[PDB]
């Protein structure tokens, strides 16, 4: 089997994915203009009058209202939302650690390091026993 | 001569302690060979099992279907009988 | 990480005692729990003769001493003794002053209260720590294994304990504690080797026929088959040389030493051997739990290191067992340190850190807060 | 390719001296100066650490494309600094999800053979038939036929 | 509970989110040039309502991928 | 799909909660309805452990928890534990905010009032469901026959009611409601059992008791031959195998379980079998559709999936009836889910769209909206 | 003095030997540990896979069983209604 291969392959798909990304987050961008003009038609009042200028007003008075409703209801949806998106993040973190953590530690650092302090210890005893005479 | 002596005797204690590392080292070495026989044969045979199982159990599916039908047919003939 | 300090994960046995900081693979020092008086009178002059070896360094002037082990069976008969092995193995094996590091002692199921509360006590007034906690010793060696369901049976060397555990909820009705363990084996060993003409008598001599224990014992698969076979052929008889020449020939009494575990009968216990208190703790559980404890019995313990158990054991909970259910006996090859391994993995977790027995909270409500919420 | 040549044009002298030190024994005298690689399995252990021994037999084949087995002090160091963690820190775990969810075009939550087959064959990459069942086994790491999140995660994990 | 107190929260939220309501007793000129400045902000609160909406749908996805991650365990 | 809105067909029941959306020919998620807190005290710590797993997890932890169904006959007895349920079944069994599906729940015939009410202030208070209905839970079984007339008798799990309805007109007084139905059959199951030398006492082993009831037994077509039989011969022992091993043989049990609908004298009941309330239930209706009940009995409900039962109880009601008449007993395979895919077909119709309890109509006239024109 | 001098170096030599054999033991023996563990994670997965594919055989034999029945008496009450 092959195993670089494999790293080429992820790579390339990677990049490739970044690219689509980007594609579209631009498609995403112009689409937001599209509809964004569709729903909010532009208007031109030259040479208006009062009235005229009143009903308009009035008009977009009701049209912020329900704006703003909208925007509350969406936002307290997505606050829900986000509340639990940060519990099931919770949950599965807690899932992952108990599952992982124990099977990370140190392994064998100073273990391995243990070559002649005992026997270098026992050995100085009899030199510092005979030091004496 | 006697500190000569004296490291003659820590090479021997030494020499001691690395022969006895090479028993212990063999005895779990042969101890895991057995495991590793032993564990592979069984999942060879497991494996084995296993898909025979899969085999009968799909011939089971198609006999289902058979009998579904078959069930079906008669089920019409016994209303259009009612 | 960052500032904070690390935990020191003791554990006392019964035996040998291990310790190392919380994080590690292996305990950092593990020496003999000894401490040993001089007897005979002693006539150079300024040798510099103390007036008590303990660890270690008992084991080797060991000829002259009179080594008495402080703790019995699981329980703590001596508390002097206690004190002095604690600060040995803070002080020189591991060289950190306890007023900086959180403690983990380990005790075994089933013990008396008193025991805990004075070992509570003592770290709390005369080392100082501040803050240490008291583990079932089961437990951890279910740590380590990272499981977190089975059925442990710890066989140390004082007390062999056998824990039933599901999901993380333990159960409290179904311990088994025996108090059969290595001591006992060697005991009988001693007992034992008087049928061939070598008597072993002196408490120094205790620690020869534990090591001929170690090195040469090991458990028969069958019994009889291997009574029969030894006294036939010669091919079992090996022999060990004592610390002055001398070598003995061990017989029959290879596999004799080690049986007494599966037939308690032997040295004149009542009870069942191993292999019968595990079903038995099995079958106290819940009916919907047993094919998972069947599958998951873990050994651990030091006792349990003898040659060929994890398949005598398994051949008995097989025979006793029911014959569709799987039995399969975890037997890791670092079984010693099972209990210390796991100790280490459950001082390095987030979640426990606020389970430590504060020191304010210990001068509220006395050494019993062991015993409340803070278990 | 000269990818990790440029890896490791990091480490200059500072860990050139000790590579060197080390590489003095695998250049033990009595030789026309071929400088083979069969030290190089006690070599990578001069430190002690060591990788899969077949991760060894891959860089060991990977490298020296001429299969001259001659061991240039360039080859060398980027195989033996190869033992040290050298990873491009991955992306991020919120643009892997983001990656992942551009992969789940299908908005299953899973990826199958054909999803991720018809993906790998938008690159164009020539892909063998020995290949597609590796790509399998890479990713139906639990064996149920699908691709979930912690196949895709230890599949890219410390991939850049 | 969500029979009074979502009520009037959300009413509340209505009144103070309204600003001061007094434009066409003025000149005519800073009246479009006004009428204009507010059709500017309803096009701003459109766009990041769409965008909100936009967020909504990448969050429930995500919401059912954790679903899917937290069933997958057994 | 896509744009539109489709209604979220849900039925409580008692013992298996069976959700789905209309328009479908099968429940999506079916699950049983307990809620089991665990019950012993856990040492391992960050295992995540929850404090109450609700339906089908805590059919797979049983073995640690204490089962307890929050619906007893009909009647809703635990309102916290009925609302996890359904916040359960909502959001993780179908992954659907209720914020935009309109719900009909399904209700057994004669159930105290304040049940009603209050589950729907919950369904609008709680969940903030668009508009719910309930429903009765014999018209819809007979909804999915396809049938517009017929006697349909509902065995439930949790209560049997036999709700007799002639060209689309149900008729209120002849509904004979009565409360012997599987959970009573499961523990006169558990209390026979003991006759052998099995005894099944904890709250996890009714479960495993009802999959015993499930799997082996079946409806006597003449009790005494098969009581005379069984006494003589052993051609009905049947075997089966327990969650831990220890296959246990029943014999006579297996029909004397069942047999305890058609003589509820056997569990102290005073009230007749199933088989004569369905002929007093048609003998209260008028002169002139008894031949039309007569030839449409239908059965529905879990409890009449018994291997046997649609013999016995027409050779029953044969004996009874008339001899003139022709007795005819529908059991279609779909029996189970009957009612939820006749509560799926009404909430398809069109002419159904405008029967909804609106939300602005129960904020104008409080939760006694339910006994109003919205049935 | 000479000859302990010896045989001190003589014994520094095999001792040199004992350590370099007691590394490679070390080397095999981990070497073993990892197949060993990868052989009986197989063997988990083995026996597991086996066990759905008996559970599923067991539940479409069953009913198998019981449609074949129905089907049959359905039969026998089709002749008698002709």
């Amino acid at each position: 089997i092959s195993a670089s291969r494999k790293l080429q392959l992820k790579t390339l798909m990677l990049q490739i994915a970044k690219q689509e990304l980007e594609r579209e987050a631009e498609e995403r961008r112009g689409e937001k203009g599209r509809a964004l003009s569709t729903r909010c038609q532009p208007l031109e009042l030259a040479g208006l009058s009062f009235a005229e200028l009143q009903d308009l007003c009035r008009q977009l008075h009701a049209r912020v209202d329900k704006v703003d409703e909208e925007r509350y209801d969406v936002e307290a949806k997505v606050t829900k939302n986000i509340t639990e998106i940060a519990d099931l993040n919770q949950k599965i973190f807690d899932l992952r650690g108990k599952f992982k953590r124990p099977t990370l530690r140190r392994v064998r650092i100073s273990a391995d390091a243990m070559m002649q302090a005992l026997l270098g210890a026992r050995a100085k005893e009899t030199l510092d026993l005979r030091a004496h005479l | 001569a006697q500190k000569d002596e004296e490291k003659m005797e820590i090479q021997e204690i030494q020499l001691k302690e690395a022969k006895h590392i090479a028993e212990d080292a063999d005895r779990k070495y042969e101890e895991v060979a057995r495991k590793l026989v032993i564990i592979e044969s069984d999942l060879e045979r497991a494996e084995e099992r296993a898909e025979l199982s899969e085999g009968k159990c799909a011939e089971l599916e198609e006999e289902l279907k058979t009998v579904t039908n078959n069930l079906k047919s008669l089920e019409a003939q016994a209303e259009k009988y009612s | 990480d960052d500032e904070e300090t690390t935990a020191l994960v003791c554990d006392n046995g019964s035996g040998l005692v291990k310790a190392g900081f919380a994080g590690d693979d292996a305990p950092r020092a593990v020496f003999p729990s000894i401490v040993g008086r001089p007897r005979h009178q002693g006539v150079m002059v300024g040798m510099g003769q103390k007036d008590s070896y303990v660890g270690d360094e008992a084991q080797s002037k060991r000829g002259i001493l009179t080594l008495k082990y402080p703790i019995e069976h699981g329980i703590i008969t001596n508390w002097d003794d206690m004190e002095k092995i604690w600060h040995h193995t803070f002080y020189n094996e591991l060289r950190v002053a306890p007023e900086e590091h959180p403690t983990l002692l380990t005790e075994a199921p089933l013990n008396p209260k008193a025991n805990r509360e004075k070992m509570t006590q003592i770290m709390f007034e005369t080392f100082n720590v501040p803050a240490m906690y008291v583990a079932i010793q089961a437990v951890l060696s279910l740590y380590a294994s990272g499981r977190t369901t089975g059925i442990v049976l710890d066989s140390g060397d004082g007390v062999t304990h056998n824990v039933p555990i599901y999901e993380g909820y333990a159960l409290p009705h179904a311990i088994m504690r025996l108090d059969l363990a290595g001591r006992d084996l060697t005991d009988y060993l001693m007992k034992i080797l008087t049928e061939r003409g070598y008597s072993f008598v002196t408490t120094a001599e205790r620690e020869i026929v534990r090591d001929i224990k170690e090195k040469l014992c090991y458990v028969a698969l069958d019994f009889e088959n291997e009574m029969a076979t030894a006294a036939s052929s010669s091919s079992l008889e090996k022999s060990y040389e004592l610390p002055d020449g001398q070598v003995i020939t061990i017989g029959n009494e290879r596999f004799r030493c080690p049986e007494t575990l599966f037939q308690p009968s032997f040295i004149g216990m009542e009870s069942a051997g191993i292999h019968e208190t595990t079903y038995n703790s099995i079958m106290k559980c819940d009916i919907d739990i047993r094919k998972d404890l069947y599958a998951n019995n873990v050994l651990s313990g030091g006792t349990t290191m003898y040659p060929g158990i994890a398949d005598r054991m398994q051949k008995e909970i097989t025979a006793l067992a029911p014959s569709t259910m799987k039995i399969k006996i975890i037997a890791p090859p670092e079984r010693k340190y099972s209990v210390w391994i796991g100790g280490s993995i459950l001082a390095s977790l987030s979640t426990f850190q606020q389970m430590w027995i504060s020191k304010q909270e210990y001068d509220e409500a006395g050494p019993s807060i062991v015993h409340r919420k803070c278990f | 390719d000269d990818i990790y040549k440029a890896a490791v044009e990091q480490l200059t002298e500072e860990q050139k001296n000790e590579f060197k030190a080390a590489f003095d024994i695998f250049v033990l005298g009595a030789e026309d100066g071929c400088i083979s690689t069969k030290e190089l399995g006690k070599v990578m252990r001069m430190l002690g650490q060591n990788p899969t021994p077949e991760e060894l037999q891959e860089m060991i084949d990977e490298v020296d494309e001429d299969g001259s087995g001659t061991v240039d002090f360039d080859e060398f160091l980027v195989m033996m600094v190869r033992c040290m963690k050298d990873d491009s820190k991955g992306k991020s775990e919120e643009e892997l999800s983001d990656l992942f969810r551009m992969f789940d075009k299908n908005a299953d939550g899973y990826i199958d053979l054909e999803e991720l087959k018809i993906m790998l064959q938008a690159t164009g990459e020539t892909i063998t038939e020995d290949d597609i069942e590796e790509l399998m086994k890479d990713g139906d790491k639990n064996n149920d036929g699908r691709i979930d999140y912690d196949e895709f995660l230890e599949f890219m994990k410390g991939v850049e | 509970g969500k029979r009074q107190t979502e009520r009037e929260k959300k009413k509340k939220i209505l009144a103070e989110r309204r600003k001061v309501l007094a434009i066409d007793h003025l000149n005519e000129d800073q009246l479009r040039e006004k009428a204009k400045e507010l059709w500017q902000s309803i096009y701003n609160l459109e766009a990041e309502k769409f965008d909100l909406q936009e967020k909504f749908k990448q969050q429930k996805y995500e919401i059912n991928v954790l679903r899917n991650r937290i069933n997958d365990n057994q």
